[PDB]
RNA sequence: CGCGACCUCAGAUCAGACGUGGCGACCCGCUGAAUUUAAGCAUAUUAGUCAGCGGAGGAGAAGAAACUAACCAGGAUUCCC
RNA sequence: GAGACAUGAGAGGUGUAGAAUAAGUGGGAGGCCCGGGCCGCCGGUGAAAUACCACUACUCUGAUCGUUUUUUCACUGACCCGGUGAGGCGGGGGGGCGAGCCCCG
């Protein structure tokens, strides 16, 4: 988080590593990183 | 960088957040039992650059030591002979108790190799440490050079040999003038080379 | 030890602060750079709480 | 204690003089003091060396060392011209009588001489003793070959088993231009010895009857 | 008021393996005396030795400098003079 | 709470003829008072007197706001003791049996 921080990248606690785990196709991650992104869902991100 | 932050906050063992997990680490190891399977290794910065990987046949075992010094075992606190020899209390062990406890897991385990091990937080009365170990049968670690040599046959029982990192800490042997009691590769071979008499045949 | 050094320095009683630092960490050129970096941190939050 | 304002923001070193220019705050003549500081001292002990400097300061307080030099040094005498006297005169100017207004402690820093010396405690009146004055040699008042403490006449100071002292040099009407080497001497003449004392740097104090504060450390 | 996912644990005559004990002349890790000598004896010596405990291999340990040095410098370990 | 702690800070003493003791490290024969001063001082040759300029600090100070040390009380969560086949622990809801306790009808 204070990486993130003084960085400037927008960060945020997810409740749940086996949820991240699953997205990702294994059994637990610790995080997950969101690079650029294709043009349709740049407004979802411009909203979250 | 992560487990360069993670080396960094190990450093900082004095700080709030440090000494918060230590604190509760250690009431929890308490309360588990002496010698301990650990799924995972709680340190595993620590543990990589001692040697661990992420691999089927790596275990790891967590060691817990009664701290202290070591006591004379005599009954009634009566050596006998030379006053210089009366000591009973104030005696110290000659290996560390990361060594013990080392030479403790591989005793149990019987069937592994101690490859190393590192510290995972005290006590007043305990000690507690991590004993990375290695399965010398998986395939995944017989079947892949560069770790092999520790299947071969003669790096059974290190920990009770002395060559680990602990127990070679405890033998005292390096380069220089700090180490002569040592300088035929050990202290005993030392002592035998320079108390053996050389009667040459033409003296 | 560090925080309490850091007080010494506030109240800048620095002669003691160097004989605490170096009962602490044991050497006196550890503690004199122990000392000087502990100064530069002071003088840094100060400038920052004055700006 | 100090003066009204009572701040300073400079640590006032010693390569510093940079003080002074208003020292004439009201319209009379302030007595500019000179002090020392030294500290660290044990009352239940004996210290020596005392100090006696010429203190270049052309002063409006002033005394004179003229009292006796009986018939001996005339040609340094007479570029001054003193009262020349004889020793029943001395009787005369000394506080046994009760002639006339006259100052009985007026100078307590007498010339040195080698005659007058030995017969001056035994029939004169004890107020020299009383007074603590005495023809001695700390003065440096020999006064025969050609001008030595004669003309200028400083103030002279102690070092004895006490703390604190002020004595004062004078006054001034002027400016510390030639102050910037008249005065330092204190912390040398201290330092040179009796290292079994106190440190060599601290400041001064130069309270008067409007003590400006110029703690010159 | 259930259904999953992970974590941390448990059980099994589960599938496949591995350790144990012996020998110990040499090797490694500990532990470790007293006789003796000092013309007594306590530090010292005997001696980090005997006895005791653990672990090996055809050798073992050590080993590629947080070294020696102070020179015009040498250059891992082991062994011999 | 207490304790020296950062500190501010009113406050001085006599063997005594003294204009209290005119006392402490200060001492001008007056800075300054109105173009006057003054407890006194070369005029008890005076405890070094001291009409004045009390810078070292004088039986030295009630307290201020800080950092630091100890005493008492309380908490539980480490740690310890005991019991048990870890069997109803802590808080909270109705008609209510009885005080009828209660605006009281
Ligand atoms: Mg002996
Ligand atoms: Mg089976
Ligand atoms: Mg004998
Ligand atoms: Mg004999
Ligand atoms: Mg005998
Ligand atoms: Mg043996
Ligand atoms: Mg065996
Ligand atoms: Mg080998
Ligand atoms: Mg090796």
């Amino acid at each position: 988080p204070a990486l993130c921080r003084k960085m400037g990248v927008p960060y945020c606690i997810i409740k749940g590593k086996a949820r991240l785990g699953r997205l990702v196709h294994r059994k637990t991650c610790t995080t997950v990183a969101f690079t650029q992104v294709n043009s349709e869902d740049k407004g979802a991100l411009a909203k979250l | 960088g992560a487990y360069k932050y993670i080396q960094e906050l190990w450093r900082k063992k004095q700080s709030d957040v440090m000494r918060f997990l230590l604190r509760v680490r250690c009431w929890q190891y308490r309360q588990l039992s002496a010698l301990h399977r650990a799924p995972r290794p709680t340190r595993p910065d620590k543990a990589r650059r001692l040697g661990y990987k992420a691999k089927q046949g790596y275990v790891i075992y967590r060691i817990r030591v009664r701290r202290g010094g070591r006591k004379r075992p005599v009954p009634k606190g009566a050596t006998y002979g030379k006053p210089v020899h009366h000591g009973v209390n104030q005696l110290k062990f000659a290996r560390s108790l990361q060594s013990v406890a080392e030479e403790r897991a591989g005793r149990h385990c019987g069937a592994l190799r101690v490859l190393n091990s590192y510290w995972v937080g005290e006590d007043s009365t305990y000690k507690f440490f991590e004993v990375i170990l290695i399965d010398p049968f998986h395939k995944a670690i017989r079947r892949n050079p560069d770790t092999q040599w520790i299947t071969k046959p003669v790096h059974k029982h290190r920990e009770m040999r002395g060559l680990t990192s602990a127990g070679r800490k405890s033998r005292g042997l390096g380069k220089g003038h700090k180490f002569h009691h040592t300088i035929g590769g050990s202290r005993r071979a030392a002592w035998r080379r320079r108390n053996t008499l050389q009667l040459h045949r033409y003296r | 030890y560090e925080r309490r050094a850091m007080e010494l320095l506030k109240v800048s009683k620095d002669k003691r602060a160097l004989k605490f630092i170096k009962k602490r960490v044991g050497t006196h050129i550890r503690a004199k750079r122990k000392r000087e970096e502990l100064s530069n941190v002071l003088a840094a939050m100060r400038k920052a709480a004055a700006k | 204690m100090s003066s009204k304002v009572s701040r300073d923001t400079l640590y006032e070193a010693v390569r510093e003089v940079l003080h002074g220019n208003q020292r004439k705050r009201r319209k009379f003549l302030e007595t500019v003091e000179l002090q020392i500081s030294l500290k660290n001292y044990d009352p239940q002990k004996d210290k020596r060396f005392s100090g006696t400097v010429r203190l270049k300061s052309t002063p409006r307080p002033k005394f004179s060392v003229c009292v006796l030099g009986d018939q001996q040094h005339c040609d340094e005498a007479k570029a001054v011209d003193i009262p020349h006297m004889d020793i029943e005169a001395l009787k005369k100017l000394n506080k046994n009588k009760k002639l006339v207004k006259k100052l009985a402690k007026k100078y307590d820093a007498f010339l040195a001489s080698e005659s007058l010396i030995k017969q001056i405690p035994r029939i004169l009146g004890p107020g020299l003793n009383k007074a603590g004055k005495f023809p001695s040699l700390l003065t440096h008042n020999e006064n025969m070959v050609a001008k030595v403490d004669e003309v200028k006449s400083t103030i002279k100071f102690q070092m004895k088993k006490v703390l604190c002292l002020a004595v004062a040099v004078g006054h001034v009407k002027m400016t510390d231009d030639e102050l910037v080497y008249n005065i330092h001497l204190a912390v040398n003449f201290l330092v040179s010895l009796l290292k079994k004392n106190w440190q060599n740097v601290r400041a001064l104090y130069i309270k008067s009857t409007m003590g400006k504060p110029q703690r010159l450390y």
